[PDB]
């Protein structure tokens, strides 16, 4: 039989599992960076709570209407994906 | 003395350190700010800012909106966006970075779809001819 | 097999089942270098549709009792084609596959999947 296009296409295997393992330590140094770039976030909402905090307990004599609760008549709803899929099921157990 | 001011933006901060002097432009009335003062809030000019510090030198970050806090010790600006520079010509540099990022979006994309999805595409596809095959006696 | 002799239901019936049996069948390869979520809904509904297909095809006989112990079945055509055409009528995609296997009519089918 064609044995040298099996042979050929065991060969294309290889070359896809090399690429596929560039694509996890690519994968890596991504997660890394944006794992750092988590982080650099928190001071802003830390100051900024404590600062509408001393503002509500300077001032509990009135609220805003993102501070007030009145009952539901409809919702909105945000939700984030990717541009590009591939990355397990994210977007598959979040749309569930 | 010098006291600590922090430019922090939503992203990062900007500029952090002890400092004795800062000019900056309020919702209403423009401010002058040193070490100890009383404690004040007050939203800011989306304009440039001047810091002084104590070694005959002052630092300008340009900001566009954002809120200003003090205490007598520590002071601080969350900004709706700031950048280490002079003067709103400084766009040309901030615009660097943003197409530097845009540049490596297209690049997660030509990689992306280019690396997976073309070899995975040819991987299963002419496997079959084989695993029907498998037998052959003849 | 032609609609001329089966009767032109009959012949329709087949020729999905077999289409869609087909078709998930040159589908198996994928999903085995990929997950299944990364197929399109309609695929996805193919690969349950043809898994409870197979499913509702194990039968069984009034021999094979010795093996196991359970009785035979002896479906009529009408039960299997009614079955198949509500089947692929999707009248049953939210019945687990397992009603299906080693049972008689659809009938059965739901009863199983309500002894579920």
């Amino acid at each position: 039989a064609n044995l040298k296009e099996i042979r050929a296409k065991v060969a294309s295997i290889k070359s896809t599992q090399k690429i596929t393992r560039a694509m996890q330590m690519v994968a890596a140094s991504k997660m890394r960076r944006a794992q750092e770039r988590m982080a650099q976030g928190r001071p802003y909402a830390d100051n900024m709570r404590r600062v509408i905090a001393h503002l509500v307990q300077a001032n509990p004599e009135y609220k805003h209407r993102y501070m007030v609760d009145r009952p539901v008549k409809r919702v909105g709803y945000i939700i984030v994906s990717s541009d590009r899929g591939l990355a397990g099921g994210l977007n598959i157990n979040l749309f569930k | 003395a010098t006291m600590q001011c922090d430019v922090v933006s939503v992203k990062e901060s900007i500029y952090s350190g002890a400092v004795t002097m800062l000019i900056a432009k309020g919702a209403g009335g423009e401010l002058g700010i040193l070490p100890g003062h009383a404690p004040l809030v007050t939203l800011l000019q989306p304009g440039p800012i001047r810091v002084l510090l104590e070694n005959g030198t002052e630092e300008i970050v340009y900001v566009s909106g954002g809120v200003l806090e003090v205490q007598p010790h520590v002071v601080t600006v969350l900004a709706d966006t700031a950048i280490r520079a002079d003067n709103l010509d400084e766009a040309a540099i901030l615009e660097a970075r943003k197409n530097a990022e845009q540049l490596l979006a297209n690049q997660k994309s030509d990689l992306d779809s280019a690396a997976a999805l073309a070899a995975l595409a040819e991987t299963a596809a002419q496997l079959e001819t084989i695993r029907k095959i498998k037998n052959r006696a003849q | 097999l032609d609609p001329l002799v089966v009767g032109q239901e009959h012949y329709e019936i087949a020729r999905a089942v077999q289409n869609v049996l087909q078709r998930y069948k040159e589908l198996k390869d994928i999903i085995a270098i990929l997950g299944m979520d990364e197929l399109a809904e309609e695929d996805k509904l193919v690969v349950y549709r043809a898994r409870k297909i197979q499913r509702f095809f194990s039968q069984p006989f009034h021999v094979a009792e010795v093996f196991t112990g359970a009785p035979g079945k002896l479906v009529p055509l009408k039960e299997t084609i009614r079955g198949f055409k509500g089947l692929l009528a999707g009248e049953y995609d939210h019945i687990p596959e397992q009603a299906f296997y080693m049972v008689g009519g659809i009938d059965e089918v739901i009863a199983k999947a309500e002894k579920l």
